[PDB]
């Protein structure tokens, strides 16, 4: 079990860990997040009472060093830092405990929800598409747009997702015109997966950061890719089994979990119909089609 | 974006463009089988590709070859037509291939959009006019040269004759489409008023009546009042 130390809380704010969040008070005595489950990839985001815009927070895994957060109050927001002094560290951290200052990460032990959101999310491919590399964590909020998004202007501050895109000549073999843009398992398969993915597993782990960042920070270009790379698969008609099954399920507690109040501009309806009802996966989605229709029916 | 009344003029300027029209790609009959069932055969047709500015005509002629042992075919038919052009677009040498290719129904822009995925300049657009090229295989002269085909084709022609050595464009494609919308609404009547005189006759290089200046003020006239008729009929108004 790994803390995150809070160096004080400034100013108010919604403090949430995972799936969790807290309401903390200005100056409220806060000082940290303890018992976080060792093994998955976590996030710890913000949003001022003040400004309920620019949801924003920090990816990290315990694993790869001490980490905690210190409000800054130049540039005015909440942020995460590396203790390298490990002596050091683990005197904030008993001290802030023996003085009881700090919530425990409140995980239900019957839940699996953070295991099957994060199953394929690995700290090192997400600081590739958030390239920093001088931190071990890494930032996301609301407004930061994607790689593709800006061929259509910062690129320090960029979401570097793979770019898919169904009408390009990556996307389209020259003389299969009609049979790669009806039947994407060219691109699925040997561009993407092969290509450039080179497992599945790692296909996923873009599908749920994606999905996580758009729930977490309404970030907007997030949200299209998961939905492109859920459209992919679904518009391929070779599609390896077990992908398929593992799919279902990933997108199964991605839609458990989402806010119900949020159904409309995290969920396009395109993409879900035709997923769901039109396309060549329309019958290998039983659970995710079924908490659909039992949750979202006016989408559909 | 999408070509309507408003930017109508555009049509006629110098930006090299062509209109693809679709509609007469795919044609059937349809008949009954010995044990009762309804059954379809194709006969040959043809895309209707046309720059508007100089009336050049590019009928590429559509065998009932290409279809055999394929399924769907109203679907395959999109894309084939996409290939055609694309194909077309790729003969042409640089100067002459278009900036815009219009097409006159939205089902064919992903399918031509993916065909040129080569010429990222050529910009593909759908059009909110409702134009009658569909009426093109009520020109004698097209109907005749699509059926007789015993391989795939293309023909060229000039869908103005010689017009445009007497009026503008804009007049011409005007001219084209108010004898093409007569030609759809009442083919039989819209024919009768074109050849009611034979001592006007249609050169073997044309497609239509070699009609003077006069003459054409009173077919265009006789046009004009068909296609009201037939609206009154239609709607009862």
């Amino acid at each position: 079990m790994n803390t995150v130390p809070f160096t004080s809380a400034p100013i108010e704010v919604t403090i949430g860990i995972d799936q969790y969040s807290f309401n903390v008070k200005e100056n409220q005595p806060f000082h940290g997040i303890k018992d976080i489950p060792i093994g998955h990839v976590h996030v710890i985001h913000f949003q001022h009472a003040d400004n309920s815009s620019m949801r924003y927070g920090y990816w990290f895994d315990c694993r790869m060093g001490n980490f905690y957060i210190q409000y800054d109050p130049k540039d005015g927001l909440y942020k995460m830092m590396e203790e390298r002094d490990g002596a050091k560290f683990e005197n904030i951290v008993h001290n802030f405990k023996e003085r009881q200052m700090m919530v425990s990460y409140p995980k239900i032990d019957e839940d699996d929800t953070w295991y099957n959101l994060t199953e394929f999310v690995q700290m090192d491919k997400i600081r590739k598409i958030v390239r920093k590399d001088e931190n071990q964590f890494s930032y996301v909020d609301s407004s930061m747009t994607t790689v593709q998004e800006n061929e259509l202007s910062d690129p320090a501050h960029s979401l570097n997702y793979t770019v898919i895109n169904f009408k390009s000549r990556e996307a389209i073999r020259p003389g299969h015109e009609m049979e790669d843009f009806l039947d994407k398992s060219y691109y699925l398969n040997t561009v993407m997966l092969q290509g450039i993915f080179k497992n599945s597993s790692n296909y996923f782990g873009e599908l749920q950061f994606a999905f996580l960042n758009a729930m977490f920070f309404g970030n907007y270009g997030s949200s299209l890719q998961w939905h492109a790379m859920i459209e992919l698969i679904c518009s391929s008609a070779t599609v390896p089994k077990h992908m398929l099954d593992k799919l279902d399920e990933i997108l199964y507690y991605q839609i458990k979990t989402l806010p119900e109040q949020y159904s409309d501009i995290l969920l396009n309806e395109r993409v879900w119909n035709i997923c769901l009802y039109s396309s060549f996966q329309k019958n290998s989605l039983h659970n995710t089609e079924k908490i659909m229709e039992n949750k979202y029916p006016e989408l559909l | 974006g999408a070509m309507n009344s408003s930017n109508y003029a555009e049509l006629f300027n110098n930006d090299i463009k062509l209109f693809v029209d679709d509609t007469n790609v795919y044609r059937v009959t349809v008949h009954k089988t010995f044990e009762g069932n309804v059954a379809t055969k194709a006969i040959n047709g043809c895309i209707f590709t046309l720059n508007p500015k100089t009336g050049h005509l590019f009928l590429k002629i559509i065998h009932t070859s290409v279809w055999a042992g394929q399924k769907r075919l109203s679907q395959l038919a999109k894309w084939k037509t996409a290939e055609e052009v694309s194909a077309l677009v790729r003969s042409l040498p640089k100067e002459e291939q278009p900036k815009q290719i219009i097409v006159t129904r939205k089902a064919m822009l992903d399918p031509l959009e993916v065909h040129m995925l080569d010429f990222p300049n050529i910009a593909i657009r759908p059009t909110e006019l409702r134009l009658p090229f569909s009426a093109a295989m009520s020109i004698d002269k097209l109907s005749d040269v699509v059926m007789k085909a015993t391989e795939p084709q293309m023909v060229l022609f000039n869908i103005y004759d010689d017009w445009l050595d007497r009026i503008s464009s804009y007049t011409a494609f005007s001219r084209l489409t108010l004898l093409l919308r007569a030609l759809k609404t009442n083919e039989e009547s819209a024919k009768m008023i074109l050849l009611s005189d034979p001592t006007i006759t249609i050169k073997s290089y044309h497609l239509w009546p070699s009609f003077t200046d006069e003459q054409w003020i009173t077919i265009e006239s006789q046009m004009r009042d068909l296609i009201l008729t037939e609206y009154g009929r239609k709607y009862n108004v």
